[PDB]
């Protein structure tokens, strides 16, 4: 019960860090003030990082899957 | 004005229209002369039958009375409907046409209402505009 | 009442006006032109927010924008 | 011998799976007729399953406790077979049908209606993009260095900032 | 081999949930299906059923979303720590060898084989002090279902 | 009168080559990839692109010529698969002990270890299909039978196929020969209905029942003679039920009591197989043919004599209802949809209807001690019905966007209907509320009551007695009313309601089911479940024009998502989205009725009977004591009952075992769509574009996320095909095993 | 200054083609604010082709 207790509220704990990253984004960041630091370079190739992190998820449950379903059909 | 009493159409029905709101604080009322004594369809269930009239119809929303006011303009291409709400139990006359005239159509004399001048792109940040009574959108 | 702002990338294409199903938006003539039209909102407290003037609109990324604000009577769409 | 795992030659786990599996398929036979059609469909799978315990004893694969084949991703070429080697067959036809799906779509954007030869393929340019795409691994060295298999971020559309 | 496919769908539940997480996370102010997003807040339902319909669109419906994951992530961490330590503990530790390597055995030998004692809590002969933990199972089935 | 068009169509492949020819929004070209899906979407609605009510039902007629002629091809497969690679022949010989069997797996990667010890010297999947009871009652004693009925279901599946091809390209009637249905409902009635049944009954007498007089005195079924010689000599007809020998003359004299031995109304069940008795299913559908071919002659047609459907509807009016069913009729010949509906309401009411028949009267012999097949017979018909009824909600509600007209209807009794839906719909709301609670609650006072060790406050059969006695009445009425009330039976309609244990082989065939506090509840909550799922479908019909939300939701369509974020948000408002709804509470109601079923049948019906006469049941009476918690539901029935989906693994019965987690798999796929949005893919894929035109080949067929109303249709599409299949898989792999 | 049939990169970044290519169509031939019409070969959410544009947000790419 202590195992499950804490991974699950760890769980949400760093959904809840995402969440509140996500609403800084839109009510405090100013993209005139913040230019070329590390965050304005991060959103300037946003679109690199979710479509590498849309491989990893597809990579992996494609074959993790299918790494299972052979085990039970066999 | 909305000449009131005018003949409601022969109908009879409708459970669902015209409940307590409209005693207390805003209804509305559609007017037209339709020109024959054919049935249409109404926004609460469907029939009534239109009435050589002035004819008038006494709806719940105004929403109801445009759908209304479409269809006639539609089915039997009578586009004289005048809508109205009502007075002490009610709030303002004369909803449409505003200015004697369809809002499609232009008419010089208006003013551009909610009109910005710059794009959308060219929206502020809403960080710029913290704790302010200014907002994102607003000129 | 919700907020509707028409921006000036409008041609007065009159969509978004024939559109609306509470007759919130009308056409006006523009200042610099005399000519051209664009679409103006004197009767957004009858704005229900349903956002049919925006799916009219045909430039790129919509002219005229409806922004959800306080909820009355009408905006909620209540017949009661 | 990488992980406490004994080969399957002398693995006694795994050479009684194969005593149970064959010990369940004779008592299924024993039944029958023996001259019948469902008597050879069964010798037919006995000698099956044993065509696949000779065939792992003499591979060389690693049997744990329970005897089952493991397999030894560190790639070690002492087993190389397991993942390196079919992973590099693996990886060739994989590009084989990326590059020509890619080669095709070059070809068909440049020209007068690219979406509808989407719909009904073109069989001769389908055929010439298999012919671009068994060359892929070196035709991709030259389109890479060429400047030409990627395009710069002013060119492709991209999200408001 | 079984800890093997475990750690792999468990490395898939922690990029998956970034995924969606970090998706609403930078597409916070914009994309080109609604390019001003920021104007609209954190929370908002959509934009309507015009540009295709843009149900879910917000910041707000990429942490929700996400929340799916975390649960189901959390659910495949906490249900390979309960059925590996259930043969540590009870001794018999071939139980997790050979039936966590297929998905059967995942559902025969841990989810059917442990809930028999939980679920015979209140039978028609009589009751147990698992009872209150039988009650909370189905209690836990009824709001589960709820919200969808 | 026939009149046609000489080939208004061309039989070519110009509009093979072009995907979307039909219509002025599609065959331009797909420039974004939902025109893949919209293509697929509004093919068989024929009535949105095409403007003419005539070319319109052309394509309908020709199109069941499509549909004939596939299930002739699956009617082939049926008859084929007998024959060939079935255990037909050595099942006739033995048909308690050997399993019944088709579709032989072949002998590739390790399913032929599907090929199971099914029976004698065979090897395959133990089918639960009834064919083998279906063809035993039609006489069938060789595979030569069921080969040439194969090739005999092909070419008149080719008939059908051409007919499809000549009734549309060539020969396609008119308007005119589409809207007479006075003569259509006498064809129907005494042609389709009636001789189909008179020769039918024709092949009952002269054919089913000779050799099953000789099979279930069980000589052998090589030893019977071929059924033609039962036509040709006379004298093998003559020394089983020897009426044969007087001709037809006692049918043209009235003289019909001299057919007392082959025509009866015995009505019982076999004592040597548990079917119903052949002679009363020979006298069956001669009564029925009778009924229906001079139900035939009623309307009227050119020759003056006959009812008009229009006439009746006028001048059917009372006080209450106004113009009463005035205009009903020139809906009806107007409206394909409406005509859809009301043929699909009850097309699917009649298939459960078929369901609850079959498994209380068994008409086949083997198929009551087939425990196996009853149970899936049972549970496919349920299935098929409700998902009709979905159908007929639907299309009632299409035609109320399209083909409803205001001035065709004032007064009458689609107008007063649409005028009072918020009473309507309200007191419908209500009786769900009150059912809900009334029959939910009072398992979930069950449950608090055996937690709480409160035994005898809850509602049980030794506790706070519900005792279902308007069911346990109409038991009565109908186990005495052989020799009473129908004088002529010798055994009553059914064994359920009361009688004795017919045990044919050591197994129960059938056995009075009776009715206590659990069967109270449950049908209080098929009860509940039903009310819902007509309360959904019945909104959606009655508010597919309008509602005071939105007063033009017919402009909008039948088929739209949603009116915007505004009014507070219009998600699921059309007519469509309560289909969608409705799609799962009718999953939710069917399935407890299946488990209702399931468990009923093995704790107090089917079982074995030992050599003198006590009775042992499969799950040893355990549904009275179970059912009444949602515990004994989880417990002692879908705990308890799959242990053989999930011990199969190794076995023969291990498709069934990967056919139930691989259902779950489905099920749960399906939230993704269900509970997700679109407008959160649209801006995934568009990261997915960009790491393809990155790399310079992104499609010029512009990738899209799915639509409100697709994904919602991608959603319930998985999520019934997930939990049926799960269904599928847990009932096959129990019963199997123990029946 | 663009001219008709002129390939034009847009430099709009609330636009759907934004640095993406298009051929104008047409510009008009007085005062008026965003004259200059660009035809595109994808189609936005909203299904359409063209845009009114300035000559600010366009370039010359040819
Ligand atoms: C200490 C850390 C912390 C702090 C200070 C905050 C603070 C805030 N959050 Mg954040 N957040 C956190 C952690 C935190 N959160 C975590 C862990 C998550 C992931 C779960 C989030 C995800 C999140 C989102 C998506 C949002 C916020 C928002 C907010 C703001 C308003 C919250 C509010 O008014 O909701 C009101 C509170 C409720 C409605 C509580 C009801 C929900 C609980 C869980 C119900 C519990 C169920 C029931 C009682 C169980 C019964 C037991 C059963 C057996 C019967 C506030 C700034 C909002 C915002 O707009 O920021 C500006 C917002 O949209 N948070
Ligand atoms: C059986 C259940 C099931 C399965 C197999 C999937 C499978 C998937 N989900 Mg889904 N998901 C599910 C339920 C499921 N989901 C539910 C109930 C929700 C809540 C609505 C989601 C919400 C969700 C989001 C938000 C995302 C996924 C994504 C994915 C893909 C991840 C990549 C991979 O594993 O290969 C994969 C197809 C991701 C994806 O498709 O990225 C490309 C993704 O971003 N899922
Ligand atoms: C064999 C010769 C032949 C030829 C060349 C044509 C040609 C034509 N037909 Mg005709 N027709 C034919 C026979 C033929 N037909 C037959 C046998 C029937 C009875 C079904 C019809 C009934 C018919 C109708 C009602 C209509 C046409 C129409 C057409 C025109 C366009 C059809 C099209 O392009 O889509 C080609 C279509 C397909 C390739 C799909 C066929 C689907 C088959 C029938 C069933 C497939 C289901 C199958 C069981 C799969 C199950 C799922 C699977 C995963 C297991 C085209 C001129 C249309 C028209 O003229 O519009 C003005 C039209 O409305 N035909
Ligand atoms: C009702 C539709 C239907 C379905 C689902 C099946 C299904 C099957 N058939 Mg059957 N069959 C059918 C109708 C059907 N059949 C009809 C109408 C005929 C007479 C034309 C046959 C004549 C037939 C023979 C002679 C055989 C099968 C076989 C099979 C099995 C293997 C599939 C295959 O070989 O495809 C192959 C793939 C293609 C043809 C794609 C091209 C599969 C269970 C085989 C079998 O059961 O072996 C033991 C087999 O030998 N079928
Ligand atoms: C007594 C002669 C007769 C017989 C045996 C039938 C039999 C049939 N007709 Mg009917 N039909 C008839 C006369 C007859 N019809 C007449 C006189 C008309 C016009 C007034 C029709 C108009 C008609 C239509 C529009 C349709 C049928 C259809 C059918 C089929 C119903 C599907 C089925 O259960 O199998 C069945 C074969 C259905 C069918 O399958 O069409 C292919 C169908 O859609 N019939
Ligand atoms: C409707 C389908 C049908 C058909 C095609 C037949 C056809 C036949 N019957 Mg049958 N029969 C039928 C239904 C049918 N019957 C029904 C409904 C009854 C009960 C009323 C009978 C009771 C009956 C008797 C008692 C006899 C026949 C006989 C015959 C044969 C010669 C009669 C003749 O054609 O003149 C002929 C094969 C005669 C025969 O040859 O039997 C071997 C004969 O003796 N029939
Ligand atoms: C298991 C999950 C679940 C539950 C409990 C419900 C419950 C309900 N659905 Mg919902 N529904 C569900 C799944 C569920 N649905 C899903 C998955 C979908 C998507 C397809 C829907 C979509 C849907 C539609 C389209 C409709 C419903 C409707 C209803 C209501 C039927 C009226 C009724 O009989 O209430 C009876 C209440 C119960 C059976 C709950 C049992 C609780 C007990 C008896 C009482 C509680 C104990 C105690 C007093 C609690 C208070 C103490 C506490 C405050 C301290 C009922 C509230 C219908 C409706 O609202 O019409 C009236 C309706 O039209 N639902
Ligand atoms: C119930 C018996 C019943 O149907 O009465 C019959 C009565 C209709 O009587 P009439 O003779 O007016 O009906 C003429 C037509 O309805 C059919 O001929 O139904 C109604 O008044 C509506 C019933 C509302 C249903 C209330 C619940
Ligand atoms: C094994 C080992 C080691 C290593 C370790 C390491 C090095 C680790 C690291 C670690 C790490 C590497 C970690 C990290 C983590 C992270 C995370 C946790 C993340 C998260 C994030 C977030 C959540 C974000 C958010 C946001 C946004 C999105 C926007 C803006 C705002 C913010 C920022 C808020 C050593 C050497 C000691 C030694 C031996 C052992
Ligand atoms: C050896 C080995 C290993 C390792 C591995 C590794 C670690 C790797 C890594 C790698 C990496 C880390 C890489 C990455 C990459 C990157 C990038 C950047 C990419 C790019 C690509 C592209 C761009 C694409 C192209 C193509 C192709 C190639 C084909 C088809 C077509 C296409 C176009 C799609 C292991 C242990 C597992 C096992 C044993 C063996
Ligand atoms: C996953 C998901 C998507 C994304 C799903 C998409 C875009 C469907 C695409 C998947 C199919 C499988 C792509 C098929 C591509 C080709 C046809 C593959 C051809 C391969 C050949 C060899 C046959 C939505 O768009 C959506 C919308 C609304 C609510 C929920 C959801 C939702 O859950
Ligand atoms: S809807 Fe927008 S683009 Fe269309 S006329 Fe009005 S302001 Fe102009
Ligand atoms: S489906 Fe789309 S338009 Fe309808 S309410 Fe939801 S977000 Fe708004």
């Amino acid at each position: 019960a202590l195992y499950t207790h804490h991974q699950y509220i760890a769980g949400f704990l760093m959904v809840g860090a995402f969440a509140h990253g996500a609403i800084f984004l839109v009510r405090d960041y100013d993209a005139e003030q913040n230019k070329n630091n590390v965050l304005a370079r991060i959103i300037d190739h946003k679109e690199a990082i979710i479509s590498h992190l849309s491989w990893v998820s597809l990579f992996l449950g494609f074959h993790t899957l299918g790494l299972y379903v052979h085990n039970d059909v066999v | 004005t909305l000449n009131l009493n005018a003949p409601t159409p022969i109908f009879g029905g409708s459970t669902g229209g015209l409940l307590r709101k409209a005693e207390v604080e805003e209804f509305y009322s559609i007017t037209w002369t339709g020109k024959s004594e054919t049935v249409f369809e109404l926004p609460t269930g469907g029939a009534a039958i239109m009435r050589a009239g002035e004819n008038l119809l006494r709806l719940a929303r105004k929403e109801q009375c445009i759908a209304l006011g479409a269809q006639l303009k539609d089915k039997f291409k009578i586009t004289d409907y005048k809508i109205y709400r009502v007075y002490p139990s009610g709030e303002v006359q004369f909803l449409h046409p505003k200015d004697g005239v369809f809002p499609e159509k232009v008419n010089p004399g208006r003013v551009a209402v909610g009109s910005n001048k710059r794009r959308i792109g060219q929206n502020p940040d809403p960080a710029k505009l913290k704790f302010k009574g200014q907002e994102t959108f607003d000129s | 009442a919700h907020t509707v702002k028409i921006y000036d990338t409008c041609i007065g294409c009159t969509q978004c006006v024939r559109a609306c199903p509470t007759d919130v938006l009308e056409m006006v003539p523009w200042d610099g032109c005399r000519a051209n039209q664009i679409a103006s909102a004197p009767r957004t407290e009858d704005c229900v927010g349903c956002k049919r003037c925006e799916s009219a609109c045909p430039t790129d990324f919509l002219s005229i924008r409806v922004y959800l604000g306080a909820e009355t009577t009408r905006s909620m769409g209540l017949g009661y | 011998d990488v992980a406490g795992l004994i080969p399957c030659s002398q693995s006694d786990a795994f050479e009684r799976r194969l005593k149970n599996t064959t010990q369940r398929l004779e008592n299924r036979l024993k039944k029958y007729e023996p001259g019948s059609a469902p008597a050879e469909a069964l010798q037919k799978q006995i000698d099956k399953t044993q065509q696949r315990f000779d065939k792992y004893r003499n591979s060389g694969l690693l049997c744990g406790a329970d005897g089952l084949p493991h397999l030894i991703t560190d790639g070690r070429w002492s087993h190389a077979g397991e993942f390196t080697i079919p992973g590099l067959l693996f990886l060739y036809i994989a590009g084989f049908i990326g590059w020509s799906g890619r080669s095709y779509l070059q070809a068909v954007a440049a020209s007068d209606n690219s979406t509808e030869k989407e719909i009904i393929i073109d069989i001769p340019v389908a055929l010439q993009s298999v012919s671009k795409g068994f060359v892929w691994p070196l035709a991709a060295l030259q389109e890479f260095s060429s400047g030409k298999l990627t395009a710069r971020d002013e060119e492709i559309t991209i999200s408001p900032r | 081999p079984g800890d093997f496919l475990v750690h792999h769908a468990i490395a898939l539940g922690l990029h998956t949930t970034t995924l969606i997480l970090v998706k609403g996370a930078l597409d916070a102010r914009g994309s080109k299906l609604m390019p001003d997003k920021k104007d609209f807040g954190y929370s908002f339902p959509c934009d309507g059923p015009g540009r295709g319909g843009t149900c879910d669109i917000s910041a707000w419906d990429a942490f929700y979303l996400a929340v799916f994951w975390m649960l189901n992530t959390i659910g495949w961490t906490t249900f390979y720590w309960h059925w590996k330590h259930l043969g540590v503990w009870q001794g018999n530790v071939a139980q997790f060898n050979e039936s966590s390597t297929y998905l059967m055995g995942w559902f025969r030998d841990y989810l059917w084989l442990n809930s028999s004692q939980l679920i015979n809590g209140y039978n028609p002969f009589g009751m147990n002090n698992l009872s209150v933990w039988a009650w909370m199972f189905l209690f836990g089935h009824l709001i589960w279902a709820t919200g969808f | 009168k026939i009149v046609i068009d000489k080939d208004p169509v061309s039989t070519s492949f110009d509009k093979w080559a072009v995907p979307g020819h039909f219509s002025r929004t599609l065959a331009k070209g797909p420039k974004t990839t939902t025109w893949i899906w919209n293509l697929h979407a509004d093919v068989h609605d024929f009535d949105s692109y095409t403007s003419d009510l005539e070319e319109v039902s052309r394509k309908i007629f020709s199109a069941h010529f499509g549909h004939l002629a596939v299930v002739f091809i699956w009617l082939s497969g049926a008859y084929f698969h007998g024959a060939r690679f079935s255990n037909y022949e050595a099942w006739l010989s033995n048909p308690t002990t050997i399993k019944p069997s088709a579709q032989v797996v072949w002998p590739i990667v390790g399913q032929e270890i599907l090929n199971g010890d099914v029976g004698g010297g065979f090897q395959g999947i133990q089918i639960t299909s009834g064919l083998f009871q279906m063809w035993r009652a039609s006489g069938i004693t060789t595979e030569l039978q069921l080969y040439v009925t194969a090739i005999g279901a092909l070419v008149m599946a080719a008939l059908m196929l051409f007919a499809g091809w000549f009734h549309y390209h060539k020969a396609a009637p008119k308007l005119e020969w589409f809207q007479n249905a006075e003569s259509m409902m006498n064809h129907h009635l005494g042609g389709l209905f009636g001789l189909g049944s008179l020769s039918w009954a024709g092949h009952q007498i002269h054919v089913s029942l000779p050799v099953n007089k000789l099979l279930d005195s069980g000589v052998s079924p090589q030893e019977i003679p071929l059924p033609h010689e039962f036509i040709l000599n006379k004298d093998l007809i003559a020394q089983l039920y020897p009426s044969f020998g007087q001709g037809l003359t006692p049918f043209f004299t009235l003289n019909w009591n001299e057919y007392s031995d082959f025509l009866t109304f015995k009505g019982g069940l076999n004592p040597v197989t548990g079917g119903l008795w052949l002679s009363d299913s020979a006298h069956h559908h001669l009564a029925i043919a009778v009924l229906f071919i001079v139900a035939g002659h009623m309307y009227r047609t050119n020759w003056g004599i006959g009812h008009s459907m229009k006439e009746m509807y006028d001048s059917h009016k009372g006080p209450f209802t106004g113009e009463g069913h005035k205009g009903v009729y020139e809906i009806f010949t107007n409206s394909w949809h409406a005509q859809l509906s009301l043929n699909l309401a009850l097309f699917g009411s009649l298939s459960i209807i078929v369901a609850h028949h079959m498994y209380s009267m068994p008409p086949y012999p083997y198929l009551a001690t087939d425990y196996a097949t009853s149970l899936c017979l049972f549970t496919h018909h349920v299935w098929i019905g409700g998902f009709l009824i979905v159908g007929a909600g639907a299309h009632a509600a299409i035609f109320m966007v399209r083909d409803y007209d205001p001035a065709q209807n004032y007064n009458n009794l689609v107008d007063r209907v649409l005028r009072h839906r918020d009473a309507i719909i309200s007191h419908l709301n209500w009786v769900c509320i009150f059912l809900g609670f009334h029959s939910f609650g009072l398992y979930i006072h069950n449950d608090t009551m055996r937690a709480l060790g409160r035994p005898q406050d809850m509602f049980s059969d030794a506790a706070i007695q519900l005792q279902p006695v308007f069911a346990q009445w109409v038991q009565g009425v109908n186990s005495a009313a052989a020799g009473n009330t129908a004088p002529n039976a010798l055994a009553n309609a059914s064994y359920a309601f009361g009688g004795d244990i017919v045990s044919v082989g050591g197994k129960v065939a059938m056995m009075p089911i009776s009715l206590g506090t659990a069967d109270f509840l449950v049908h209080h909550i098929h009860a509940f479940t039903i009310h819902v799922t007509v309360l959904i479908l019945l909104k959606g019909v009655l508010f597919a024009r309008n509602s005071r939300l939105i007063p033009d939701k017919a402009n909008l369509g039948f088929r739209f998502p949603c009116d915007g974020p505004g009014r507070g948000g219009t998600c699921q408002v059309s007519a469509w989205d309560h289909v969608f709804l409705g799609l799962f509470w009718m999953y939710n109601s069917l399935s407890v009725v299946l488990f209702h079923f399931s468990w009923k049948m093995q704790s107090d019906v089917w079982g074995n009977v030992t050599a003198d006469g006590a009775v042992s049941h499969i799950t040893g009476n355990n549904f009275a004591q179970g059912a009444i918690t949602i515990n004994g539901w989880l417990r002692d029935f879908l705990w308890a009952q799959a242990s053989q989906v999930i011990q199969s693994y190794g076995s023969a019965l291990s498709a069934y075992g990967l056919m139930f987690l691989g259902a779950h798999f489905i099920w749960a796929f399906s939230l993704m769509f269900l509970f997700s949005g679109r407008g959160y893919w649209q801006e995934l894929i568009e990261s997915i574009v960009w790491a393809h035109n990155k790399l310079k080949f992104a499609p010029s067929i512009q990738p899209r996320a799915l639509s409100i109303t697709q994904g919602r249709a991608v959603g319930v599409a998985h999520y019934l095909l997930g939990g049926i299949a799960t269904t599928w898989s847990f009932f096959h792999a129990r019963i199997i095993s123990v029946g | 200054m663009v001219q008709r049939g002129s390939k034009v990169r847009i430099l709009r970044k609330e636009s759907y083609w934004y640095q993406e290519i298009g051929t104008v169509a047409s510009i008009d031939q007085s005062g008026i604010k965003y004259p200059v019409i660009v035809r595109f070969e994808k189609v936005n959410y909203s299904n359409v082709n063209s845009n009114n544009f300035s000559l600010d947000e366009v370039v010359e790419v040819e």
